[PDB]
């Protein structure tokens, strides 16, 4: 994961 | 800058030493944002972004300890000294009270002015880079910002309300939705401003309200149900902004470990009860590694979802996503197709809109991917059960019906001819035998005086209650009718 919504699964 | 009583917990030599920092930052009333976003991204700097160790920088030290597995002899950590730390501190500090002066703003007993905080904005933004991608690793930090100028689209949010609690003004926070983030403000916490960037396009809708967005009922917004954060639930993002990959396939075990008992902390702090998606990543985390005597990951994803029906009308999507998951991956067939339908019961309440489309590739993977592929396993595991049970064909056709619903009174079009072909390869995927053991019922009488059961909520997934259940699925039918 480079970069995804903090906290998103 | 910084007070004697946060100093004197430096410096941090493991993970355990940072944990302290922020045991002791959440019991103040008003937790340094500032302080423990760098020593965050400090940590994080030198544990993912820049692993190998500097041997000409006398100030940047590093401390060795036994390594968690059998494998490896030694692990090195960054120390944080105070000095460095505090320079940082500083530097922020001297951007912001040096860029904007509070001379002019007069509060009138303890709201900030709609020009003040989209000062505060418009100070940082253009502090920001002009050279460099929006969606890379390891961004989301003031360390990050004050280090480099790079910030990512969360992460500029959250600078704008550290550099509010910079100058003072304790009333601007973070606001949360699943996908977004923005700026609450003023008496009570009810004014709202945009702040950062969203999706790929750089358009902004800055110094603009949410009231668009939470009207027109989209998913980013989340019909007025999102989060409004405190000094606590916002320390919560940050840690759950911690991001330990290494790489696209190696991740860093002491950001991990790091990471996942900070979350702990919170949680026994009950700071956590308010927040869905971090007990969800908690839960993930755990599923891994677990910590003995805390509770197993599906407990926490059901507390997670607990949290989203109590504070948010029950109209989050990610905490059914994080549980259908555990089960996927822990192949439980059963339960997954249940908790993907109890996801599409929430979105069919929903409009798609243009910036919704995150969410609209979850549902497309799992509806054309994930499932798909369960239900091609399971023909196969009988062969040498879950595919011979109603229940579970009613959660598919459930699923299915939220998404359809979902489209109703949309500007763009949910479904297409390409959701058809694994519509009907997943009935295809059950025996008729079964199909029909499904009671699609629209309803006997309302109100009450004084197989397993099927209601639809769409009209076109009401239309074909009959071609759902015949013996020959019409393929070229069950098109021509989900596409309209």
């Amino acid at each position: 994961s480079r970069w995804r919504f903090p906290a998103r699964p | 800058g910084l007070k004697a009583a946060q100093k004197t917990l430096f410096p941090l030599r493991s993970i355990d030493d940072v944990v302290r920092l922020f045991a002791a930052e959440l019991g103040r009333e008003e937790p340094d944002l500032v302080l423990l976003s760098l020593v965050l991204g400090f940590v994080e700097h030198f544990l993912a972004v820049n692993r190998v160790i500097p041997t000409n920088v006398p100030e940047l030290t590093f401390q060795p300890s036994p390594a968690p597995d059998p494998p490896g002899g030694l692990t090195y950590f960054p120390v944080a000294d105070l000095s460095i730390i505090a320079a940082l501190y500083a530097r922020f500090t001297a951007q912001i009270r040096g860029a904007v002066d509070l001379s002019l703003y007069p509060r009138e007993g303890g709201v900030s002015s709609r020009e003040l905080v989209k000062k505060v904005s418009d100070v940082i933004w253009n502090s920001l880079s002009r050279s460099y991608f929006k969606d890379r690793a390891h961004i989301q930090s003031l360390f990050s910002f004050i280090t480099g100028t790079k910030l990512d689209s969360s992460g500029v949010a959250f600078a704008v309300v550290g550099a509010c609690q910079a100058l003072g003004l304790r009333d601007v926070h973070l606001a949360l939705s699943e996908d977004h983030a923005w700026v609450v403000f003023g008496p009570n916490g009810e004014q709202t401003a945009e702040v950062t960037w969203h999706g790929k396009g750089n358009e902004d809708r800055r110094g603009q309200t949410v009231n668009a967005g939470v009207a027109e009922r989209s998913w980013l917004y989340l019909k007025g149900s999102y989060m409004r954060c405190d000094r606590k639930m916002e320390v919560a993002f940050m840690v759950c902004a911690i991001n330990p990959s290494i790489d696209l396939h190696t991740d860093s075990l002491e950001l991990l470990q790091l990471q996942q008992k900070l979350l702990w902390l919170l949680y026994d702090l009950g700071h956590l009860e308010r927040y869905p998606m971090a007990l969800g990543n908690l839960a993930d985390l755990e599923e891994l590694e677990p910590t003995p005597g805390r509770p197993d990951p599906l407990t926490l994803y059901h507390k997670g979802i607990a949290s989203a029906k109590t504070y948010y009308r029950d109209e989050h999507i990610y905490p059914y996503m994080y549980l259908a998951g555990y089960h996927c991956r822990n192949r439980n067939v059963r339960e997954a197709l249940q908790a993907w339908a109890d996801t599409a019961t929430v979105i069919q309440d929903y409009n798609y809109c243009r910036e919704d489309e995150e969410i609209y590739k979850e549902f497309f993977e799992v509806a054309n991917d994930v499932i798909p592929n369960l239900l091609k396993e399971a023909a196969s595991l009988l062969e040498a059960s879950a595919l011979q049970d109603p229940e579970c064909f009613a959660h598919l056709l459930r699923f299915y019906d939220g998404i359809c619903k979902w489209e109703e009174g949309s500007p763009t079009p949910v479904l297409h001819v390409g959701w058809a072909t694994f519509l009907v390869q997943s009935l295809g995927r059950f025996e008729g035998q079964v199909r029909q053991k499904v009671r699609i019922v629209s309803g006997t009488v309302a109100g009450t005086a004084r197989g397993p059961v099927l209601t639809f909520q769409s009209e076109k997934m009401k239309g074909m209650k009959e071609l759902l259940v015949a013996t020959k699925i019409n393929s070229s039918a069950i098109k021509l009718q989900l596409t309209a």
